RNA sequence: AGCCGGUAGCGGGCGUGGAUCCCUGGAUGUCCGAAUGGGGGAACCCGGCCGGCGGGAACGCCGGUCACCGCGCGCGCGGGGGGAACCUGGGGAACUGAAACAUCUCAGUACCCAGAGGAGAGGAAAGAGAAAUCGACUCCCUGAGUAGCGGCGAGCGA
RNA sequence: UGGUUCGUGGAGCCAUGGGGGAAUCUGGGCGGACCACCGCCUAAGGCUAAGUACUCCGGGUGACCGAUAGCGCACCAGUAC
RNA sequence: GUAGGGAAACCGAGUCCGAACAGGGCGCAGCGGCCGCAAAGUCCGCGGCCGUGGACCCGAAACCGGGCGAGCUAGCCCUGGCCAGGGUGAAGCUGGGGUGAGACCCAGUGGAGGCCCGAACCGGUGGGGGAUGCAAACCCCUCGGAUGAGCUGGGGCUAGGAGUGAAAAGCUAACCGAGCCCGGAGAUAGCUGGUUCUCCCCGAAAUGACUUUAGGGUCAGCCUCAGGCG
RNA sequence: CGUAGGGUUAGGCGGGACCUAAGGUGAAGCCGAAAGGCGUAGCCGAAGGGCAGCCGGUUAAUAUUCCGGCCCUUCCCGCAG
RNA sequence: UGGUGUUGGCUCUUGGUCGCGCCUGCGUAGGAUAGGUGGGAGCCUGUGAACCCCCGCCUCCGGGUGGGGGGGAGGCGCCGGUGAAAUACCACCCUGGCGCGGCUGGGGGCCUAACCCUCGGAUGGGGGGACAGCGCUUGGCGGGCAGUUUGACUGGGGCGGU
RNA sequence: GGGCCUGACUGCGAGGCCUGCAAGCCGAGCAGGGGCGAAAGCCGGGCCUAGUGAACCGGUGGUCCCGUGUGGAAGGGCCAU
């Protein structure tokens, strides 16, 4: 439940839309609304380990975008990381974005 | 998903090779074992490169080679001992063969390489195998001689 | 040519060597407040480092400096908080109307939040939509209560 | 799912939470399901004055009020209480 | 506005239904002497009434949003404090007795307990008084508990469809079957109330039909004005 | 009550320059559309812990505070062991 | 609660499916067990015939096909019998079935490395483990909660009646 | 009671009954194509007055009227139910 760190991809709001009788396509006299309520759709956010400059680096991300982070890691190895603290190099590999 | 090994793999591929790998497979094995990597272009690139690379460096050997069995294969290695009859007093050894080409013909060789089991005990035309390379067996004809 | 605010009086002064007064710029500006050395029941309390004062080491006072976060190579730059309406964005009711009520209406309104600024938004066609056409966006008039949408109801409305 | 006049409708368009998932102009999106034809336009990066809104503030003007009016307050009022 | 008719294609003083040149629906047609005059129509003003707005004014109980409250009260948490005096006399322990050893009995000692009586303290039983009070819950007499599930100070936490509740829908700041403040907001009120100078003419209805209608409406009836007819 | 003038004196009393309780806040860290909600350490938080003053005299009005007598605490510096 | 993402490896068993190897087909009739439709007038043999015996395998009870050994230079065809179609030999393809394989759907076992828990120690150990959790979607249960509805006439209203 | 039959018509419809509306009712006559009758003529259900339900939404048969740049198509209109 939140934002993904690499797409952006943040929970939407959505209605639920109860229906109730029989389509005109299907030779109905067609569809009532019995209910409309909201909610929310959230992003498949999952969390990704990755070892980038001997560190543990976790993102939090949407599951579209789990193969962003691997390519983040690759455009990486041109950085001078080494040393560097785990919210330092989560922070140098966003950048790349 | 696209991976290409970095090593031979039990039933998956040989180093070097682009396979097809579920993605789960691949980001939480494969990769973090450094046992491969995705195919990316960026690094699909690479290997294009080092597969280049090697090649150049192979037949850029099976050349040094076989120009190498052309300054021998046309020349017969000339080698007077010290002998009576036919059976020579001390010997001719592949450590003497290459000392002897590089004095007379010019060319300078490795001894080692030479394919001589034990040193040579009598006059005569002896025809001896070099191997500078696998696949690349060169002729050395020798003629040992007295006096 | 008077003046020392409303404001007279006591008691004293100032102004043609140009006062009071008006405008602009500067100086000073206790404490609290974003409040930012730390703490805190705002306007109180308690500190570190450098410098000074006193007889001054204890004690006290004076000047300077010390929060956190972001960005850039300890140091630089920036942020923070406020503003009557207006503005964009993120959320978002109900009464009511439907002469009951649920879809629908009220209304993306009220209101909460974030952000901007003297405006904000939008803006230079992956547009429009039938003209062989036009030519970013915004804003007004009109098109038009049209086209349509609609328990084809109440109404809504390009 | 939302946006649009469009409430599931023949429902396209714009947007996007989930899944799948391209191509580089011989590419692509659009003209209200879809198909063909004939046209229009170039998505997935950013900025951009002016014409627009408002009125704490200053000024001008009222077939506006005149102390029960007009701002809650003409007065030491967001006060006394 | 100058053309209508038709769901439409479409035709047009016609058009639609229809086989119809039938029948029908809905449409089409100034005065005077070329001059004036009046007129379709349309624009502006004025007035009546209608629609949309809060729409004649005042009035709910309620509903929703955002805040403010546990200095009252309820529960819990941390830390302190209080409980005169008197009475009853558990276990245990010691000793005596008993027995094979025991159980057990007796005495003394002991000092237990949501034990007893009763102040402080905490209550609030019955009665009387009070009743524009001394008081928006008090006073007198009486009465319950009073080492406990006791009472109490200070410091804290939990709140609105929420808390808290030894439970009464109790309490959450003197009215809680859903707190208070401000806002939506001029909610809505087919109900009740109120609606302000003068003179002149006319002058009703309380029925019928239908109505989630019946003390509310729509149409008709009945009143009134303007024009026309006669 | 109106007007005016005077009156509250501390190293030892109380609180602070000490400690921690509930709770609150909160590096690290975790979570949530925004606002925000949590959170071992630490910090704050007392009527709990800790800490050195008793008797008398004096003023119209203060007194363990002024005075008098006898006692005491910490801090700085020094000397000696 | 199904499907799908996060979500992976190995294996066994079943089911679909292609790609091969295959074997396989029994009416009157016709030698004999004739799957189709072509190419077809020849094919086979020291890449050892006629036939004698033992194993599998289907078995319409007559065989068919698959192996082993002698024998080791023979056998079927076109014709003709013949039936809708007829014979050796080569294909394109079916009925059913088998073993390798691809690709999968379902179950079972195991693994570890995602994910979860945990360990004074942590680029690690241990435990669970592709489940659980969590995203999107499917259908269900659901006064725990929410918004509401719950007619009129009537010798008051209800009940009855209408 | 019997014979032949399908007028238990299609296109309309002068003029009326009733009546707040909307409904309900009766209907001569002309045209088309019929039935019965020699003909006059009768027949647009039933001696009559009850046997019923507006609109909205939708189904089916027909029509070929609209078809979102164009040809179709989707979908609708119209007649019948
Ligand atoms: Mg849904
Ligand atoms: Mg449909
Ligand atoms: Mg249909
Ligand atoms: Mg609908
Ligand atoms: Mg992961
Ligand atoms: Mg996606
Ligand atoms: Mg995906
Ligand atoms: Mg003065
Ligand atoms: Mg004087
Ligand atoms: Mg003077
Ligand atoms: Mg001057
Ligand atoms: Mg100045
Ligand atoms: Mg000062
Ligand atoms: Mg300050
Ligand atoms: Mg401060
Ligand atoms: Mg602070
Ligand atoms: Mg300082
Ligand atoms: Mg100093
Ligand atoms: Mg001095
Ligand atoms: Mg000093
Ligand atoms: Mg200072
Ligand atoms: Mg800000
Ligand atoms: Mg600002
Ligand atoms: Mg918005
Ligand atoms: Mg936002
Ligand atoms: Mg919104
Ligand atoms: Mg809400
Ligand atoms: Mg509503
Ligand atoms: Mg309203
Ligand atoms: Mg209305
Ligand atoms: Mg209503
Ligand atoms: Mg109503
Ligand atoms: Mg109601
Ligand atoms: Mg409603
Ligand atoms: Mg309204
Ligand atoms: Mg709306
Ligand atoms: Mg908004
Ligand atoms: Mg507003
Ligand atoms: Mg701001
Ligand atoms: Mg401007
Ligand atoms: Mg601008
Ligand atoms: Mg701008
Ligand atoms: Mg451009
Ligand atoms: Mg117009
Ligand atoms: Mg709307
Ligand atoms: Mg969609
Ligand atoms: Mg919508
Ligand atoms: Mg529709
Ligand atoms: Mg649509
Ligand atoms: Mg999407
Ligand atoms: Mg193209
Ligand atoms: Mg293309
Ligand atoms: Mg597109
Ligand atoms: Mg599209
Ligand atoms: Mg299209
Ligand atoms: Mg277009
Ligand atoms: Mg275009
Ligand atoms: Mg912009
Ligand atoms: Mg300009
Ligand atoms: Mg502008
Ligand atoms: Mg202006
Ligand atoms: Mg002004
Ligand atoms: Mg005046
Ligand atoms: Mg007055
Ligand atoms: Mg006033
Ligand atoms: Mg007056
Ligand atoms: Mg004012
Ligand atoms: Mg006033
Ligand atoms: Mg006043
Ligand atoms: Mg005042
Ligand atoms: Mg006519
Ligand atoms: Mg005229
Ligand atoms: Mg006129
Ligand atoms: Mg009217
Ligand atoms: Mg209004
Ligand atoms: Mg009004
Ligand atoms: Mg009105
Ligand atoms: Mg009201
Ligand atoms: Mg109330
Ligand atoms: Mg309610
Ligand atoms: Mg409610
Ligand atoms: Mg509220
Ligand atoms: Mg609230
Ligand atoms: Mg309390
Ligand atoms: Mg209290
Ligand atoms: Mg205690
Ligand atoms: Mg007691
Ligand atoms: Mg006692
Ligand atoms: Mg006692
Ligand atoms: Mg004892
Ligand atoms: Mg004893
Ligand atoms: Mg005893
Ligand atoms: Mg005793
Ligand atoms: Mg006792
Ligand atoms: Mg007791
Ligand atoms: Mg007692
Ligand atoms: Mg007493
Ligand atoms: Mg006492
Ligand atoms: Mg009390
Ligand atoms: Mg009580
Ligand atoms: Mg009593
Ligand atoms: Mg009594
Ligand atoms: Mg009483
Ligand atoms: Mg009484
Ligand atoms: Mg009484
Ligand atoms: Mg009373
Ligand atoms: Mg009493
Ligand atoms: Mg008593
Ligand atoms: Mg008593
Ligand atoms: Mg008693
Ligand atoms: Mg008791
Ligand atoms: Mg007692
Ligand atoms: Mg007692
Ligand atoms: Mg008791
Ligand atoms: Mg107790
Ligand atoms: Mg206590
Ligand atoms: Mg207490
Ligand atoms: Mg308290
Ligand atoms: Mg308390
Ligand atoms: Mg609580
Ligand atoms: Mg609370
Ligand atoms: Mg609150
Ligand atoms: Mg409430
Ligand atoms: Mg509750
Ligand atoms: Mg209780
Ligand atoms: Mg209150
Ligand atoms: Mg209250
Ligand atoms: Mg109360
Ligand atoms: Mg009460
Ligand atoms: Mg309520
Ligand atoms: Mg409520
Ligand atoms: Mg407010
Ligand atoms: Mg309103
Ligand atoms: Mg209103
Ligand atoms: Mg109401
Ligand atoms: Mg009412
Ligand atoms: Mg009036
Ligand atoms: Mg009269
Ligand atoms: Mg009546
Ligand atoms: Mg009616
Ligand atoms: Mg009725
Ligand atoms: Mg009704
Ligand atoms: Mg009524
Ligand atoms: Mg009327
Ligand atoms: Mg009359
Ligand atoms: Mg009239
Ligand atoms: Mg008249
Ligand atoms: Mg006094
Ligand atoms: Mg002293
Ligand atoms: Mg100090
Ligand atoms: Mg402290
Ligand atoms: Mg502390
Ligand atoms: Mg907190
Ligand atoms: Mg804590
Ligand atoms: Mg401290
Ligand atoms: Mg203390
Ligand atoms: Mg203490
Ligand atoms: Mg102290
Ligand atoms: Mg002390
Ligand atoms: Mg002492
Ligand atoms: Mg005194
Ligand atoms: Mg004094
Ligand atoms: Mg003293
Ligand atoms: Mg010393
Ligand atoms: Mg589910
Ligand atoms: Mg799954
Ligand atoms: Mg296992
Ligand atoms: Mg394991
Ligand atoms: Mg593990
Ligand atoms: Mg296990
Ligand atoms: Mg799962
Ligand atoms: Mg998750
Ligand atoms: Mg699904
Ligand atoms: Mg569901
Ligand atoms: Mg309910
Ligand atoms: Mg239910
Ligand atoms: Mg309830
Ligand atoms: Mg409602
Ligand atoms: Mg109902
Ligand atoms: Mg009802
Ligand atoms: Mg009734
Ligand atoms: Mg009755
Ligand atoms: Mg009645
Ligand atoms: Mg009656
Ligand atoms: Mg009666
Ligand atoms: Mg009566
Ligand atoms: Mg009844
Ligand atoms: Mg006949
Ligand atoms: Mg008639
Ligand atoms: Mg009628
Ligand atoms: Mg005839
Ligand atoms: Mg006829
Ligand atoms: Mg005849
Ligand atoms: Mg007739
Ligand atoms: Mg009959
Ligand atoms: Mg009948
Ligand atoms: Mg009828
Ligand atoms: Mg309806
Ligand atoms: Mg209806
Ligand atoms: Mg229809
Ligand atoms: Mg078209
Ligand atoms: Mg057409
Ligand atoms: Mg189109
Ligand atoms: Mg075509
Ligand atoms: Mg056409
Ligand atoms: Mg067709
Ligand atoms: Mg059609
Ligand atoms: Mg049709
Ligand atoms: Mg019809």
């Amino acid at each position: 439940s939140k934002v993904c760190e690499i797409s952006g991809k943040r929970p939407i709001v959505a209605n639920s839309i109860q229906r109730r009788g029989k389509a005109k396509r299907e030779g109905g006299v067609g569809k009532k609304t019995t209910g409309i309520s909201k909610r929310r759709q959230y992003p498949n956010l999952q969390k990704v380990r990755v070892r980038v400059a001997g560190q543990e680096i976790t993102f939090r991300v949407a599951a579209s975008h789990i193969p962003k982070v691997y390519e983040l890691v690759e455009r990486a190895k041109g950085l001078k990381l080494e040393g560097l603290s785990p919210k330092e190099i989560k922070k140098e590999l966003l950048k790349l974005l | 998903m696209k991976v290409i090994l970095l090593e031979p793999l039990e039933n998956l591929g040989d180093v070097g090779q682009v396979v097809d790998v579920k993605p789960g497979y691949a980001r939480n094995y494969l990769l973090p074992r450094g046992l491969a990597v995705l195919a990316t272009e960026s690094n699909l690139k690479a290997l294009e490169a080092r597969i280049r690379a090697q090649a150049k460096r192979l037949a850029e050997r099976k050349a040094e080679a076989e120009r190498l069995k052309e300054i021998l294969e046309n020349l017969t290695l000339t080698i007077p001992v010290r002998a009576g009859e036919t059976k020579i007093y001390g010997s001719v050894t592949a450590k003497d063969i290459a000392e002897a080409l590089s004095r007379q013909h010019g060319v300078t060789i490795d001894p080692k390489r030479l394919a001589l089991e034990k040193p040579i005990k009598e006059l005569g035309e002896y025809v001896l195998t070099y191997k500078p390379h696998p696949e690349v067996p060169i002729q050395l004809k020798v003629s040992v001689v007295a006096q």
